């Protein structure tokens, strides 16, 4: 837990045109 | 209308502009009709974006502020707090326009599951920037979201829906890091593991690589929490 | 408030990844009249170059897509009509951009080093409008940045050493310029390699201070040399 | 190559103190 800690839930992924 | 506010918001997407993206899909909502699943996406990838880069500064900027433990410290302070504006009024959008739209409108036990857990996740955005006085409600009011559609999700979708995996990885994020329970966190990820990984014929090819991934997902959050 | 206020902010904005307020900051700043430190003169570039490079980003994307959608008139005039909504933002805030050089930092600019990082910018910033430009507009504005370039080469190569930071990213830049807005490739080229090789001839002129820089630019100018030959 | 993702390859804001 630092100040560059990302909080390991779900991401914006699987995007595709 | 509908479809061109749609084809702008696909359109600022491509160029990684959220704000814009988001007021194209805010103002579809606003029209009442329940969204279709590429709809339902974009608002939230939308809004996802424009909230993460305040969390992520939020995060920046209180590190610094603990870290000058004396005038600096006040300044930082100050930046925070206009951080902390602009986070809770972009997640007190989203919790309207589920509020007052998307959740009434839900039809589908996919699509309310899916606004529910939305819910869950911009209260818990607000919990993480909430002091003790407003926390313990806002903190319920995100956990109460999160309970109902992990009770509706368990009910009516199997075990390899890749919003049943993602509401388990949300919701085991959520007792780690809200409510301080690593045991609670570790089997509600568990378990959607085991449970998916046991009905792996189940997947379809149209979701196989969402599945997997949040799958994965799960086990490296479990594999780092025991560890 | 006090510059040390505002250049402080500047420096949380930029570690928040927050350019606007970044931006905001080092033009309230320069728009105080006095000459900028070298942190300074640092801040003010970050901070427009990330608030630019957005709408760079953004517009190649754009663009790009208009250009698939041959045929399919509403989509192509969708893709028209956004390109055109960041074309006036790109324009303002190079137009910010080159109205604070112009009134402020070229004027005070006392030192060589100075100068040729401000007409460097200036050099830049007409580039990035010409990108973007159409028509009767475009020639002037590629002859404006041009110009910049071109008194930046001169102060650079009498004033400065072959490997400075500055001398070689002007050298870069502009090297860019002749390649992707005068459609000259060769000229291009010899600029970068002359460069470049005049940075081999005197490697002992390297500072301490700036040695990673230096070898990183000239890695640069090669790496773009030997692409554009190949 | 030119295309919508190509970068100008010139000079980044970069190598910070
Ligand atoms: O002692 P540490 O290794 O530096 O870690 C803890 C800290 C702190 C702790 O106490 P706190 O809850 O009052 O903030 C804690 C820790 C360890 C012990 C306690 C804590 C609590 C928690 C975690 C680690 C720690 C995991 C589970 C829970 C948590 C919430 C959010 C992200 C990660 C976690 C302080 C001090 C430090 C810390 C760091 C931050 C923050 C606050 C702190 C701010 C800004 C940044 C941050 C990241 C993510 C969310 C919120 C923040
Ligand atoms: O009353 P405090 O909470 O202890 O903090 C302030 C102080 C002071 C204040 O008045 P000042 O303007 O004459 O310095 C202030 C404060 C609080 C109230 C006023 C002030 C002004 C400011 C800030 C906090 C405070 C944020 C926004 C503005 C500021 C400028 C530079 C860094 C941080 C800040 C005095 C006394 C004290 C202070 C500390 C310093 C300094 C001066 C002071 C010198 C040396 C160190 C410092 C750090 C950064 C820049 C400059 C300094
Ligand atoms: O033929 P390609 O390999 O597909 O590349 C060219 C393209 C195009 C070309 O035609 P154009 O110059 O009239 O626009 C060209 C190319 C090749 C052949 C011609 C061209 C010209 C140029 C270059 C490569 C190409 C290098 C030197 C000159 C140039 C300017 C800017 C960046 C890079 C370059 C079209 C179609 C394609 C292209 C791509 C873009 C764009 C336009 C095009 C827009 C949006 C994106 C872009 C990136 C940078 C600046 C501007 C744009
Ligand atoms: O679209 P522009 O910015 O106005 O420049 C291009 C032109 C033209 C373009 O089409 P083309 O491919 O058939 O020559 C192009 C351009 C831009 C887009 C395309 C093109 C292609 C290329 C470049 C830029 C452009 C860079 C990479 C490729 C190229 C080859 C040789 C030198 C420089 C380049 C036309 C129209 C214009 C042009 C100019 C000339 C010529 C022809 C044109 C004749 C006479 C003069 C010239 C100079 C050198 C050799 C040949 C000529």
């Amino acid at each position: 837990r630092s100040g560059l800690y990302r909080s390991p839930s779900m991401p914006e992924n699987l995007n595709r045109p | 209308d509908k479809n061109e506010l749609v084809q702008k918001a696909k359109l600022a997407e491509q160029a990684e502009r959220y704000d814009d993206m988001a007021a194209c899909m805010k103002s579809v909502t606003e029209q009442g009709a329940e969204l279709s699943n590429e709809e339902r996406n974009l608002l939230s990838v939308a809004y996802k974006n424009v909230v993460g880069a305040r969390r992520s500064s939020w995060r920046v900027v209180s590190s610094i502020e603990q870290k000058t433990e004396e005038k600096k410290q006040q300044m930082a302070r100050e930046y925070r707090e206009k951080i902390e504006t602009e986070l809770r009024d972009i997640c007190n959008d989203v919790l309207s326009l589920l509020e007052k739209f998307l959740i009434p409108n839900a039809s589908q036990a996919e699509s309310k599951v899916f606004y529910l857990k939305m819910k869950g996740d911009y209260y818990r955005y607000l919990a993480e920037v909430a002091a003790g006085d407003d926390k313990k409600g806002i903190v319920d009011q995100s956990q109460q979201a999160y309970q109902e559609a992990f009770e509706i999700s368990k009910k009516e979708m199997q075990p390899t829906h890749p919003i049943r995996l993602g509401l388990a990885l949300n919701f085991s994020v959520f007792y780690y890091e809200i409510l301080n329970s690593p045991e609670k966190a570790c089997s509600l990820a568990k378990t959607a593991f085991d449970e998916a990984i046991a009905e792996l014929d189940t997947l379809s090819e149209e979701s196989y690589k969402d599945s997997t991934l949040i799958m994965q997902l799960l086990r490296d959050n479990l594999t780092l929490w025991t560890s």
